């Protein structure tokens, strides 16, 4: 069965981003599209599930030279007294049947938390203690001692934008959408490329797919710089270099892990 | 759980008894001591069986000649099964307390 | 209204080192500047209230729960009480060589529970916007990181702003602390002119802080390190019990003793 | 009487609402149907559906069955249980008791009703201290004679404040009592 | 007692008709959502590494209102949107638990998978028997702790006790607050629970190097404008607006040191302070914690520092600060 074709038809226009990126991977003819998907009323329904007799009657009386309004009409249509009680008992039983369809912790080193990841003679204490004890025999010098006009102005000037302690562009708009779309494409493909990269996966069938994905990295990064070139030759302003870091770091991881694999071999 | 009933000391398997159980046991012991037929009512569906059985067993031990045996009747067999379960639990508790088997027989027809 | 709390780090070791150095700045002038700041804070409005805490290596003590010189009786009482209590605390103090680092965080906890008590007692009609103007004066202790982080998170939940005013040293822990709760961080390099910094950067309350130009926040280095040799690490291997940042993959982390199963 | 009430509720919209609110099961004279209905009722009490079991006080099911925790939580009594006043067997049984042992006919009739009601309403307190409420939807029970003949344990709990609650007031107090019963000792 | 610091929790809300009944002072559904907003925010504030997910079940169908995420604001917005939900239909425990199981099956073993079903309508119409699903839940070690409303449901009682969770029924709104606040805290790890090391990454906030030289412009990663500076990743190298967040590429959790430090108080619970009403030779009128006179005949003391704390001081210390001020010294 063409289940893949049916799914592609379903998602062809319902979701714009998914199909946009999947098509983009083919617009420049990067790779085959197989890997793309390889890696990744109420009343009548209630009656249908309630009355098996109604189900059989519907199957035998499927609309044939009749009308659904007439079928609806057929629904509602001491001997009668006991029939009502029996009907409730049977109906509740049918509803119920339809619903019943088949370590104490111990530690040896706690001061490590007291000094967590945050990083980092005797007569001196005596001298400082006595000196500070004798320091404050006089108090309330606020009248002049606390502040002076010259020092006050210098702080003002420092607080000024050009002073110390106080250091002090949305021109492009349409380029924003293009950058977002490119970032989404990079994320989409990096997801599969990094899906099993961190795990060692020392198996033949597991490593085959990482090798294929690593080649796909070359093949996609082949086309990325061409769009980069198109965008660059406009104004030579507002450089977009963050995208380069992702590609270069992915390449560095690829090559370093290749060298590590060769060393392990 | 050994209860120092006014008449005698009576064993009891569960940990605690409500005051209504004390009243039930004392009234029942009064009736047995009088050796006269009587009637009494207790609310709980369960618990009355264990209290009654324990008191009857203790009275039998104290005055075996006074009472030859107990004939405990229930409405239905499914119900009397629960009674025999209660009696089995009580006998196991008493046997553990005594440390050995005693000449006591209990059965349902 | 606003409830201000000044947590002064009056470390005798460091301030007496300054006294021995005979530098221009002194603990007396620092206390006077803090006093002036509190007086101005209450001067702002009647409903506003303040409190003061002093830190020492041993413990931390509150410095605050006519018009001889023609002065607001209330501010006169504040001056007298703070002066007397600070002199008493500095004059009387035991000596313990083993413990010399200043216990700044322990006071913070006292400040937080004091603010909670005041918030409970105050009438529900008026809303109180409390603040803690921490004034550090000495290097922090490594062993206090955990408790200080606890109190910082409690302050974040309770909506109190920790405005740090470190001087003579940049405490990474304290800057991290104020960054979490959004309090301002000012490092005054001119100690003699410290009070001008208070009457501008710190004195304005959270109500007007947004609608005012103040020095930009300093970048915070949220570093992580393994528990072995104490060094920056970008990737940490924590477990589900210790929640400890470690060096490298190990059969079992020492602080856990758990029976980790390989895979 | 049960059939007549059920038929009236069916003609009105109350019954459809009752079925939507909680599954409904009814008792019949035939023992096989009674057993099947009760078997499904137990599962309903266990499963999320819940259940409203309509039965007759004289029905063998009422005497045989025992209701425990999460079974028959709220026992509803619709009308004082009285036997039909035409069955001639009871006429001999009753007039003979009047002639000998000197029991009034009304006295014995009310005794036969109260004993039966206590039998059919006393199940919810089976054991293990399992909460539950017994609601009697009849002003006759409010009469002093019925209360006096009621068993002591139920009557002493019963109070004048809740003796003759309106339907809505009874519902509210039942909700509050269930709240209090909910939560641990 | 071993505790699972990292837990993926699903708060299953039922959009049943019974939620329409206004048993509580406001509408039942509105009250539950309003309080569940607070529950979500507090849960994130008390377990940053953990993440939450909401499944709304109505009309016999369960829909994922919000997938697993580390951002409380997104879930809060989802709650506010759901406040206006129609609230018509019948819930399906099988459907809701199956959706939760499908999402949680691929979750890492080390993390604790948990479900909190806020059950309102006692009925449970499901396509398949739930007793069978109970076996799969036990096999998958997914803790399920139901909170019933106005009903002691038997199937949910057996669900909770068999799967290891706890069952409760709302006595009132105040007790509902207490129940959810209790469920906020991490549950103790049982014998079935297992612990394993989890890879973690610690990013550093970065800005323009020097006067916007060799800048690193970028918009966001899950209408984001250009950002001069922000957080980054050791491996993704993709700008992240806020932390903590799971990597969109690596699959590794990015989280800073304070977020981890926020959970140490769970490992270090504070021992309850004995309450002595009498003064007991406590001549200090001022409470040490708050330096205020003790206006009530109550005092609290530790077993180490032996300090004095009033009612408010002790309550606050054991509730929020989670550490004794004086006893820190
Ligand atoms: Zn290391
Ligand atoms: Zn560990
Ligand atoms: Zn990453
Ligand atoms: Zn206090
Ligand atoms: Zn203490």
């Amino acid at each position: 069965a063409n289940k893949e074709l049916e799914e592609k038809n379903r998602m062809l226009q319902e979701d714009p981003v998914l199909f946009q990126l999947y098509k983009d991977l083919v617009v420049s003819q990067v790779i085959s599209a197989e890997e793309f998907w390889a890696n990744r009323s109420d009343i009548i329904e209630s009656i249908f599930r309630t009355y098996p007799a109604v189900k059989m009657k519907y199957a035998e009386n499927v609309p044939h030279n009749m009308t659904e309004k007439e079928f609806w009409t057929r629904f509602f249509q001491e001997n009668s007294n006991a029939a009502i009680i029996k009907r409730f008992n049977h109906h509740s039983a049918m509803v119920l049947a339809a619903g019943l369809r088949k370590i104490a912790l111990n530690l040896k080193k706690s001061d490590r938390y007291y000094h967590g990841p945050t990083p980092i003679t005797s007569q001196d204490i005596i001298n400082s203690f006595q000196s500070i004890r004798q320091e404050m025999e006089a108090y309330t010098p606020k009248l002049t001692q606390v502040l002076s006009s010259s020092a006050a102005s210098s702080t003002i000037t420092a607080l000024s934008p050009g002073g110390a302690l106080m250091q002090g562009q949305m021109v492009p708009n349409d380029i924003q959408s293009e950058l977002k779309h490119l970032y989404v494409a990079v994320g989409e493909l990096l997801r599969h490329f990094w899906s099993c990269f961190p795990v060692n996966t020392p198996f033949l069938e597991e490593k085959v797919v990482k090798m294929k994905s690593n080649l796909e990295r070359f093949q996609v990064t082949k086309l990325c710089p061409f769009q980069e070139k198109i965008r660059r030759q406009y104004l030579s302003t507002n450089l977009v270099s963050h995208i380069e870091e992702m590609l270069q770091t992915a390449y560095n991881k690829l090559h370093t892990w290749q060298s590590r694999r060769l060393m392990k071999k | 759980m050994k209860l120092n009933v006014d008449g005698l000391l009576v064993y009891f398997p569960y940990d605690y008894i409500y005051p209504e159980q004390f009243s039930y046991m004392r009234e029942l012991k009064r009736t047995l001591d009088a050796k006269g037929h009587g009637v009494l009512e207790m609310p709980s569906g369960t618990g009355k069986t264990v209290s009654l059985l324990a008191l009857i067993m203790a009275y039998q031990r104290a005055y075996p000649l006074e009472v030859t045996k107990l004939i405990y009747c229930s409405r239905t067999v499914p119900e009397i099964e629960k009674v025999i379960e209660e009696l089995r639990k009580l006998l196991n508790f008493y046997e553990k307390q005594e440390g050995e088997k005693l000449p006591f027989l209990g059965l349902a027809l | 209204l606003n409830l201000l709390v000044i947590v002064v780090d009056a470390n005798p070791i460091w301030w007496g080192k300054q006294a021995l150095k005979e530098s221009q700045f002194t603990l007396s002038k620092c206390i006077d500047a803090v006093m002036v700041l509190g007086n101005s804070h209450l001067f702002m409005n009647r409903s506003n209230k303040l409190a003061v805490i002093a830190s020492h290596i041993q413990e931390s003590r509150f410095l605050y729960p006519g018009s001889k010189d023609g002065k607001y009786e209330l501010l006169t009482s504040a001056n007298e009480v703070i002066v007397e209590e600070i002199k008493d605390l500095m004059t009387k103090s035991d000596i313990k060589g083993q413990h010399t680092e200043t216990l700044l965080a322990g006071s913070l906890a006292k400040a937080l529970c004091y603010i909670h008590r005041m918030n409970k007692e105050v009438k529900d009609n008026q809303e109180m916007k409390s603040r803690i103007l921490v004034i550090k004066a000495a290097e922090d202790s490594a062993l206090q990181y955990m408790n200080f982080m606890n109190v910082i998170f409690a302050a974040q939940k309770q909506n109190i702003l920790i405005d740090a005013c470190v001087l003579d040293s940049d405490s990474g822990l304290l800057q991290q602390a104020c960054d979490i709760t959004g309090g301002l961080y000012l490092k005054v390099p001119q100690m003699p002119s410290l009070l001008q910094y208070l009457l501008w950067v710190f004195l304005p309350d959270q109500d007007q802080r947004s609608q005012l130009i103040l020095p930009p926040p300093v970048h915070v280095d949220y570093r992580a390190a393994c528990f072995c040799h104490r060094n920056l690490i970008e990737i940490g291997y924590v477990c589900s019990v210790c929640l400890s940042i470690f060096c490298n993959f190990s059969p079992i982390c020492t602080t856990c003793e758990t029976a980790f199963k390989i895979s | 009487y049960m059939e007549s009430t059920v038929a009236s509720w069916y003609e009105q919209g109350i019954l459809e609402n009752i079925q939507r609110n909680k599954l409904l099961f009814i008792e019949t004279q035939d023992g096989a149907e009674t057993s099947v209905a009760l078997e499904k009722y137990q599962e309903a009490c266990e499963n999320g559906r819940g259940a409203i079991l309509l039965s007759v006080a004289r029905g063998k099911v009422s005497e045989g069955i025992d209701f425990v925790h999460h079974y028959g939580r709220a026992v509803i009594m619709f009308g004082v249980p009285y036997v039909y006043t035409q069955s001639r067997i009871l006429k001999a049984r009753l007039e003979y008791l009047r002639d000998q042992f000197q029991i009034r006919e009304n006295d014995f009739l009310t005794f036969d009703a109260m004993r039966h009601a206590a039998q059919c309403v006393g199940r919810a307190i089976r054991g293990k201290t399992d909460y539950g409420l017994m609601v009697f939807a009849d002003k006759r029970f409010a009469r002093g004679d019925k209360r006096g003949k009621l068993p002591r344990w139920i009557q002493e709990h019963l109070t004048d404040a809740n003796l003759n609650l309106t339907v809505d007031e009874g519902v509210q107090v039942a909700k509050y009592f269930l709240r209090q019963m909910a939560q641990p000792f | 007692v071993r505790l699972g610091m990292m837990r993926h929790l699903y708060v299953v809300v039922d959009g049943s008709r019974t939620m329409e009944d206004q048993d509580l002072k406001p509408n039942r559904l509105t009250c539950t959502l309003k309080l569940l907003e607070y529950f979500v925010e507090e849960y994130f504030d008390q377990n940053p590494i953990s993440q939450i997910g909401i499944i709304v079940t109505k009309s016999k169908r369960a829909e994922k209102l919000t997938e697993l995420s580390g951002n409380p604001r997104k879930h809060i917005t989802s709650l506010k949107k759901a406040v206006d939900m129609t609230c018509h239909g019948e819930p399906s425990l099988y459907n809701s638990l199956s959706i939760a199981m499908q999402t949680l099956k691929h979750m890492p073993g080390h993390t604790s998978r948990e479900v909190l079903i806020i059950f309102s309508s006692l009925t449970t119409c499901d396509p398949s028997n739930i007793y069978d699903l109970i076996k799969t839940l036990k096999a998958a070690k997914i803790r399920v702790s139901v909170i019933g409303l106005s009903a002691e449901v038997r199937v949910c009682t057996v669900l909770a006790r068999e799967t290891g969770g706890t069952y409760h029924v709302i006595l009132d709104e105040s007790h509902y607050k207490e129940l959810l606040t209790h469920h906020v805290s991490p549950p103790p790890a049982s014998s079935s629970s297992e612990c394993s090391l989890i890879r973690m990454g610690f990013p550093q906030h970065t800005i323009a190097s020097l006067s916007d030289q060799d800048a690193k412009p970028s918009f966001s990663m899950a209408e984001p404008g250009l950002t001069l500076g922000g957080y980054f990743c050791p491996q993704c190298r993709a700008k992240y607006c806020e932390l903590p967040v799971e990597c969109k590429i690596c699959g590794l959790t990015l989280v800073s040191a304070p977020h981890l430090a926020r959970s140490y108080h769970h490992l270090f619970p504070l021992d309850a302070f004995q309450e002595i009403p009498l003064e007991e030779y406590n001549g200090e009128r001022f409470c040490y914690g708050c330096q205020g006179e003790l206006k009530d005949q109550h005092v609290y003391v530790c077993a180490v520092c032996q300090n004095v704390f009033c009612v408010d001081c002790d309550v606050f210390v054991h509730d929020s600060l989670h550490c004794c001020p004086g006893c820190i010294h």
